[PDB]
């Protein structure tokens, strides 16, 4: 029922000051907890009580409260600081606990990176098993977001579609995988078909067909 | 150190149960409150349950309540979740959490341990089919890779050419698809030049059904 | 003003039979205290 509004996604560039609000009806009278978590990492505290910072906490890192509204804000963002981060608190009553959906803070810590795409059609040995899997590998980006548009022909497809989230290389950029799954009649039947990917208000395509 | 760690998760299937532990040291465990606080692989975090530093106060989360059950052993500083009636939306790593309730310099839930996997689905263990990503000028670069599909549970591991291939090797995470089953691909970059020449094969190791596969990935045609 | 840990006061749970422990804690609450 009680509930945290928080944005899903801040963007920020190194030395700028990232700003992420967290908002709940009973945050008045109820403290409010921020904690830092890095991919495959366990979460950090790092503001406890609206306005507090731990020591060992740096103090770029800071608190404040407007009422049903609190701020984390992080001065002089540094590419370390890019995390996800949550804000927590509890409901009127003080016995149940809440996270809010977390923030996604970005830093822009490296040029941007256009993408490159490789469209693999259906193995013969896949078709021989009575299945058929296109693999759309998207590869050498910056920032971590993509999105992926599969067609039939010329007409949009979004059936049997399945898409990772980017994770970085090891040369530090990023890379994400699309799969579209079909029959053997459905991949024989149509003249072709293309893995779009959409990367910074440009578009990359890769097309195969089964002939 | 202060230190806390997760144990007990693994792979059940749907209305079972499964029991976590998670075991402090470096702190006085009896003054501290403790949670556990659940994510969803790809999600946020969602609490679960706390209980008090005397073990009086139990409460949950209203996604568990009347399944789960909280509870600690002060004597051996450990706390522990009873998970019944296992669902698949609990599929989760769930982590345990001190939280000193009125702290002063420090406050919430200030130490967090690793976390400890369960995985709930009516999926059976099963390994992977292996199936070539064959390559298609000009001292180019040309992808190739491996399509390791239809595997439960995670995880499975990719190396290629037995180890000595490393450049340019990316596997990927894995998707779990409407059947039940995960599925990922690990794709390597290597000159054009070379496709003629040298052999690439992917080790696919799938341990959790011991499954072991080699799987060489030659050109078309 | 006696600190323990994270907290700012010794908590009575702790005291066993130290009597001058007794005189100087106090007890965590049974209640998470508001603002």
């Amino acid at each position: 029922s009680y509930e945290l509004t928080q944005p899903p996604s801040v963007s920020v560039s190194p030395g700028q000051t990232a700003r992420v609000t967290c908002s709940g009806d009973a945050m008045a009278e109820q403290y409010t907890y921020w904690y830092q978590q890095k991919p495959g990492q366990a979460p950090v505290l790092i503001i406890f009580k609206d306005t507090e910072r731990p020591s060992g906490i740096p103090e770029r890192f800071s608190g404040s409260s407007s009422g049903t509204t609190v701020t984390l804000t992080i001065s002089g963002v540094q590419t370390e600081d890019e995390a996800d981060y949550y804000c927590q608190s509890t409901d009127s009553s003080g016995t149940s606990w809440v996270f809010g959906g977390g923030t996604k803070l970005t830093v822009l810590g490296q040029p941007k990176a256009a993408p490159s795409v490789t469209l693999f059609p259906p193995s013969s040995e896949e078709l021989q098993a009575n299945k058929a899997t296109l693999v759309c590998l998207i590869s050498d980006f910056y920032p971590g977001a993509v999105t992926v548009a599969w067609k039939a022909d010329s007409s949009p497809v979004k059936a049997g579609v399945e898409t990772t989230t980017p994770s970085k290389q090891s040369n530090n950029k990023y890379a994400a995988s699309s799969y579209l799954s079909l029959t053997p009649e459905q991949w024989k039947s149509h003249k072709s078909y293309s893995c779009q990917v959409t990367h910074e208000g440009s578009t990359v395509e890769k097309t195969v067909a089964p002939t | 150190q202060v230190q806390l760690v997760e144990s007990g998760g693994g792979v059940v299937q749907p209305g079972r149960s499964l029991r976590l532990s998670c075991s402090a040291s470096g702190f006085t465990f009896s003054v501290y409150a403790m949670h556990w606080v659940r994510q969803a692989p790809g999600q946020g975090l969602e609490w679960v349950a706390i209980i008090w530093y005397d073990g009086s106060n139990k409460y949950y989360a209203d996604s568990v309540k009347g399944r789960f059950t909280i509870s600690r052993d002060n004597s051996k500083e450990t706390l522990y979740l009873q998970m019944n009636s296992l669902r698949v939306e609990d599929t989760a790593v769930y982590y345990c959490a001190r939280d000193p309730i009125v702290g002063h310099t420090r406050d919430g839930l200030d130490v967090w341990g690793q976390g400890t996997t369960v995985t709930v689905s009516s999926a059976s263990t099963k390994g992977p089919s292996v199936f070539p990503l064959a390559p298609s000028t000009s001292g180019g670069t040309a992808a190739l890779g491996c399509l390791v599909k239809d595997y439960f549970p995670e995880p499975v591991t990719v190396s290629w050419n037995s180890g000595a291939l490393t450049s340019g090797v990316h596997t990927f995470p894995a998707v779990l698809q409407s059947s039940g089953l995960y599925s990922l691909s690990s794709v390597v970059t290597v000159p054009s030049s070379s496709l003629g020449t040298q052999t690439y094969i992917c080790n696919v190791n799938h341990k959790p059904s011991n499954t072991k596969v080699d799987k060489k990935v030659e050109p078309k045609s | 003003d006696f600190h323990f840990e994270v907290f700012n006061f010794v908590p009575c749970s702790i005291c066993s039979n130290n009597p001058t422990c007794w005189a100087i804690c106090k007890r965590i609450p049974n209640k998470k205290p508001g603002k």
